[PDB]
This record gives structure tokens, C-alpha cells and sequence, in this order.
């Protein structure tokens, strides 16, 4: 049996006997992490004997 | 079923944004220079 009116947007659904609820609890979580690292090190010498 | 039921309320949507930026820059230059001389001369008159 069943045949209670269940809608999502304009689309109407027939729920299974087994299912208590199927309901559009919409949600969204985005997550962005960017980590850039640089190191440089320079070493020189110049040395002369005459 | 939890602990309570909703006696009244509003429905709609929540939008949140957290956005964070952290830039550091370091540049360092060290320069050192050393110059040394000796000179010597000896002679008499011949040497
Ligand atoms: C070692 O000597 C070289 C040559 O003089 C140096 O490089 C020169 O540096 C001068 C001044 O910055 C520039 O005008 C030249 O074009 C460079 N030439 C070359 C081939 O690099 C260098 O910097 C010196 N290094 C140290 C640690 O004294």
C-alpha cells in the first residue's frame, strides 16, 4: 500500500514499505589548503696570492 | 529519534565562508672583501 504523496521538487515519489524516510537534506562542505615553501642559499669566495 | 521535536522554527539556507592568506618573504645578502699587500726593496752601491 503506502501511496502517501512524497515530493522532491516537482517530482513525486512512492516510498518503499521498508524505508522510513528518504529526504533531500542538502549540504555541502568545500575545503582548500595550499602551502608553498621556498628556500635558497648561495655561497661564494674569491681568493688570490701573488 | 533524538531528544526533542521541533515546536516551531524557520527553514532556509546557511552560507558561510572562511578564507585566509599568509605570505612571508625574506631576502638577505652579505658581502665581505679583504685586500692585502707587502712590498720590500733593498740595495746599495752593486747589490
Ligand atoms: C669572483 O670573481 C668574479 C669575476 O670578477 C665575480 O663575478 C663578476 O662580478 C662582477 C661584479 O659583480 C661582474 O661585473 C662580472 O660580470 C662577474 N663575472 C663573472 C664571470 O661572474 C664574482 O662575483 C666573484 N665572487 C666573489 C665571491 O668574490
Amino acid at each position: 500500500g503506502g501511496c502517501s504523496p512524497h515530493y522532491i521538487l516537482n517530482t513525486r515519489f512512492r516510498k518503499p514499505y521498508n524505508v522510513e524516510s528518504y529526504t533531500p537534506q542538502t549540504q555541502g562542505k568545500y575545503e582548500f589548503i595550499l602551502k608553498e615553501y621556498e628556500s635558497y642559499s648561495d655561497f661564494e669566495r674569491n681568493v688570490t696570492e701573488k | 529519534y533524538g531528544t526533542h521535536y521541533l515546536q516551531s522554527g524557520s527553514l532556509g539556507g546557511e552560507y558561510r565562508v572562511l578564507f585566509y592568506v599568509d605570505s612571508e618573504k625574506l631576502k638577505q645578502n652579505d658581502f665581505n672583501s679583504v685586500e692585502e699587500k707587502k712590498c720590500k726593496s733593498s740595495g746599495w752601491h752593486k747589490f
